[PDB]
RNA sequence: CGAGAGGUACUUUUCUUUUCUUUCUUCUUCGG
């Protein structure tokens, strides 16, 4: 839920986290706040890509 | 060509945290030396926790051939600095660009350091 | 090995005791902190960059230590140094059998010269609290 | 050409380390 957009979603099969529409980001860094706030520096890391657009 | 080769290990750490955004002044003492050491190393970039031990190379060039100004590349954090003071149980003052150190250990260890010299910054961490 | 306080080396200056209290209770086990206290330059609103955390069991201080010299006990961004304190924050032996809970306390005298015993009053449900490392 | 009105026009213009004290209940000293 702390995501703006739908970037992070959730697996019924498996009860764990996917990712589904990967280019729907807009790089607002909200999850990787939230991350840190929760303890976990090193959950997610999102980088752009420099060739692709 | 390198004047200075040993094994440090870190101690302590000046914000001590993970996602400071900022240069982290680590503490580092030195086995069979007992030599101390400051350094500000990019924690976030290069990681270094409290715990590990890791080697520190000190050579005034790269290329292990003379030719001063086929390079060393078996280290991971090679830097380039300046060496500007040397007042003294002898301590150095190299500043790498801003980023500042203080070598500070025996003064037969440190001997052949020069003023004002340009000197480089080899790590690795084993 | 003596006491279980535990003095942390860098907390946070922007929070409150209850988010170390979880904090410490989710990285070790449920209700295992028995004490905690920051202290504090002013009265109520200042605390310090530092704070005491007693437990109630050697094994999870040994635990703690164990965890924070491994560099595992991040909170808000911050790497949590675990040393010795001074005293105790309560003077409470850390065993639960010294404890002696609802017993009864008589005092007196031998009277007569066989081993007898003459109560002036009588006490009941009291504490017992053998401190060992205190020697009382 | 003088009077009456409204308007532009001084904006923060000097707060200082942000690290300052609570781990407390502890031998008076000399000579008869």
């Amino acid at each position: 839920e702390s995501s703006p957009t739908k970037v992070f979603g959730m697996d019924p099969v498996t009860r764990q986290v996917v990712v589904v529409d990967p280019e729907a980001y807009t790089y607002d860094e909200e999850v990787i706040k939230k991350a840190e706030a929760m303890g976990k520096p090193g959950l997610i890391e999102i980088s752009p890509k420099d060739d692709s657009f | 060509i390198i004047m200075f080769e040993d094994i440090f290990v870190v101690d302590k750490l000046d914000p001590d945290g993970k996602k400071f955004d900022k240069v982290t002044r680590v503490e580092a003492r030195s086995h069979n030396l007992e030599m101390f050491m400051h350094l500000d190393v990019n924690t976030e970039v290069y990681p270094l926790a409290v715990g590990d031990k890791f080697t520190l190379a000190m050579a005034p060039t790269l290329n292990l051939d003379g030719t001063p100004d086929t390079l060393a590349d078996k280290y991971e954090y090679i830097m380039h600095g300046k060496l500007y003071k040397i007042s003294e149980k002898a301590e150095l003052y190299v500043s790498f660009g801003g980023l500042l150190m203080l070598l500070q250990g025996d003064p037969a260890h440190i001997s052949h350091f020069e003023l004002d010299q340009r000197l480089f910054l080899l790590m690795r961490k084993l | 090995t003596n006491r279980s306080t535990v003095k942390i080396s860098n907390v946070p200056q922007t929070i409150v005791a209850d988010e170390l209290l979880r904090f410490l209770e989710l990285h070790l086990g449920e209700d295992t902190v028995f004490a905690l206290e920051i202290p504090t330059t002013r009265d109520n609103w200042k605390p310090r960059d530092f704070a005491r955390v007693q437990f109630t069991t050697l094994e999870v201080k040994s635990r703690a230590q164990l965890l924070s010299s491994q560099s595992k006990l991040l909170f808000k961004t911050h790497n949590l140094r675990l040393s010795e304190a001074y005293d105790d924050i309560i003077p409470r032996p850390v065993d639960p059998r010294k404890r002696l809970d609802d017993i009864v306390l008589t005092v007196g005298f031998p009277e007569s010269d066989e081993k007898r015993f003459c109560a002036l009053e009588k006490w009941d449900g009291v504490r017992c609290w053998i401190l060992t490392e205190k020697r009382r």
